[PDB]
């Protein structure tokens, strides 16, 4: 949930968006590196870039292990295309020394032809559901993911999986943000992202949206979130 | 000793290199960026799903001969268009 700004928070985040040398870094970790240019990407208005969603998405699984919540695994932003494309085999070894089925939770943020979209792998329920700000279904997407789960569990554990008891899912027709501006499709997927790696039902609307921008602007820059 | 790597752009283009084991992937990177002539700030270059930094090296990554680097083009969408 949201919170107020210190002044000493406001100016660092006023400074980060403000002018400047657009390659100058702000903020490094998870072997990304920030830029001012990057972060100006969660100014109101503008779209929110992949180094911004993927630096995010790293913290919370930095939260989560820290506050004790469930185990989260989060794929790049570059995941789900080279697996639309190349298939499994392409990106096979983008979990190389990892055992996604010990993980509890599973992200995976998927950039649309304009809009940022997430699916939730809940692997504690074979569940499968995808988030759209835009209000759009996510078929092939959902479908191509369980496969890849399927495929992964063959290639790294030899044992198969029972897509027969791994059920899809969709958000209702009324979680569906009224406004619908894709300028926002980042802040959902990042923010439904945060809540439901925490098990905290979906209560924010669009109106927390700016707010919710400057407070990640500083947790970005602290990498710590609020 | 010396080791090839492929990188493979978005577009099915592949472009082989050759380096020593302890060379900053610095130097691939910009080599591949003129080239191809593109621009760093709208690409990003990642070796299994892992991005690289300039002063990573094939030794440290445990890149070897033949490995894969992708490369994909930033992620966006809109363009806010500020008046006045």
């Amino acid at each position: 949930d949201l919170l107020e700004l210190t002044e000493d928070m406001e100016k660092e985040i006023s400074n980060a968006l403000g002018h400047g040398p657009q390659d100058e870094i702000l903020s490094s970790a998870f072997k990304l590196r920030i830029t001012r240019g990057d972060i100006q990407t969660l100014k109101n208005y503008h779209w929110l870039n992949d180094e911004v969603i993927n630096f995010y998405m790293n913290l919370l699984v930095e939260r989560n292990k820290k506050q004790g919540y469930p185990a989260l695994h989060v794929f790049s932003t570059f995941f789900y295309p080279k697996l639309k494309s190349g298939g499994y085999q392409a990106v096979k070894r983008w979990t190389k020394g990892v055992n996604l089925f010990e993980q509890e939770i599973i992200l995976v943020p998927i950039h649309r032809k304009v809009h940022w979209s997430l699916v939730v792998i809940d692997l504690r329920k074979k569940c499968l559901k995808y988030l759209d700000s835009m209000g759009q279904k996510g078929h092939r997407i959902c479908e191509i993911l369980l496969q890849y789960l399927q495929d992964e569990s063959k290639t790294k554990r030899n044992s198969d999986l029972n897509l027969l008891e791994w059920t899809h899912h969709s958000m209702k027709p009324h979680e569906i943000p009224q406004q619908l501006n894709g300028s926002d499709s980042g802040m959902f997927t990042c923010k439904y992202a945060d809540y439901i790696s925490r098990d905290k039902p979906i209560t924010f609307t669009q109106h927390q949206m700016p707010l919710f921008r400057k407070k990640m602007v500083w947790e970005i820059l602290h990498q710590q979130l609020l | 000793d010396h080791i090839n790597l492929k990188v493979a752009g978005q577009d099915g283009s592949v472009v082989q290199f050759k380096i020593k084991r302890h060379t900053p992937l610095s130097k691939l990177m910009k080599a591949y960026c003129e080239r191809q002539g593109l621009s760093m700030r709208q690409i990003r270059f990642r070796f299994d799903g892992q991005p690289i930094n300039e002063t990573d090296t094939p030794a440290q990554l445990e890149m070897e001969d033949e490995d894969t680097i992708d490369v994909f083009q930033q992620q966006t969408g809109g363009v806010y268009l500020e008046h006045h």
